[PDB]
């Protein structure tokens, strides 16, 4: 159901939402039990951490001491379980068309936490929450309308036989280059001169690298762009851009807002 | 004399 339809009726529920990750904070500690020492005495109890809130021991569980107020919380000392908060964007696909996207922050905990990274596109299972925030922190005085987040459960996103038989093969070359690109009419040198750009050389340490570099020239109305297109989407982990200007992704290697950005061929 | 107590920590 679209992150823009959730109403009150579903403040308890478990929930489904499909969105884009804009960003996640660190790792938050979240505690899950206290770790109390006596003044005096240096006597030490745990205590579970309840909704919340800390049940702190008013006197010294030892009967032999019970001095009352001399426990204090040793910080250090407590366990922590992780919690992490993600910003998702409602999908362009359910938006309408007048107006922002909406998103909703979601809390995610323990190994579920960086589940996902900055523009990921995934599913979210969980349970929608909400909760009060306060006026002002020096005050129990809460605001009416209660901050929502969904709390959780489940994320997803969005052989050798075989290679070594094609690997007999003495056409190999041109059945590999032909290939790369059956829909665009023959210029097979091309082809195989990508093909072998795909494949790469190798490196040493002493640096000589395995690149190898291509450039299509001529006239500007031909093939070279499907080409571009077509190696762009073989290769696993390359990029499509061109020489000049930033449709928010640019060449070089570039300091902003105080932040470095890596260009395209970073 | 002032009224006070003795809090001790070889009880520890
Ligand atoms: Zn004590």
């Amino acid at each position: 159901k679209g992150m823009r339809e959730l109403n009150p009726n579903d403040i308890d529920k478990l929930i489904n939402l499909k969105g884009l990750v804009l960003r996640s904070t660190p790792v938050i500690p979240d505690m899950k039990v206290a770790f109390f020492k006596c003044n005096v005495c240096d006597h030490t109890m745990a205590v579970e951490i309840d909704r919340g809130v800390i049940q702190e021991p008013a006197r010294c569980e030892r009967i032999d001491c019970n001095e009352p107020n001399s426990m204090s919380l040793i910080h250090n000392r407590c366990s922590f379980a992780d919690k992490q908060v993600i910003k998702l964007q409602e999908t362009p696909d359910f938006v309408p068309d007048g107006q922002t996207p909406h998103s909703i922050s979601l809390c995610v905990y323990d190994e579920l936490v960086d589940s996902c990274r900055a523009g990921d596109r995934i599913e979210v299972t969980g349970t929608f929450r909400s909760i009060p925030i306060r006026a002002n922190s020096r005050q129990r005085v809460l605001k009416s309308l209660y901050k929502t987040y969904v709390d959780v459960v489940h994320v997803k996103k969005v052989d050798l036989a075989k290679i070594r038989e094609v690997a007999a093969r003495e056409d190999l070359y041109s059945l590999l280059a032909r290939s790369i690109a059956p829909s665009i009419y023959e210029l097979e040198d091309v082809k195989k001169g990508i093909l072998l750009q795909l494949f790469g050389g190798t490196n040493k340490t002493f640096r000589y690298r395995g690149d190898i570099n291509i450039l299509l020239c001529g006239d500007p109305s031909t093939s070279k762009s499907q080409i571009l297109q077509y190696v762009h989407k073989i290769t696993p982990r390359g990029v499509y851009t061109s020489g000049k200007g930033s449709s928010a992704v640019g060449l070089t290697a570039y300091i902003t807002r105080l932040v470095l950005e890596s260009g395209a061929l970073v | 004399s002032f009224k006070s107590r003795a809090l001790n920590h070889v009880k520890k």
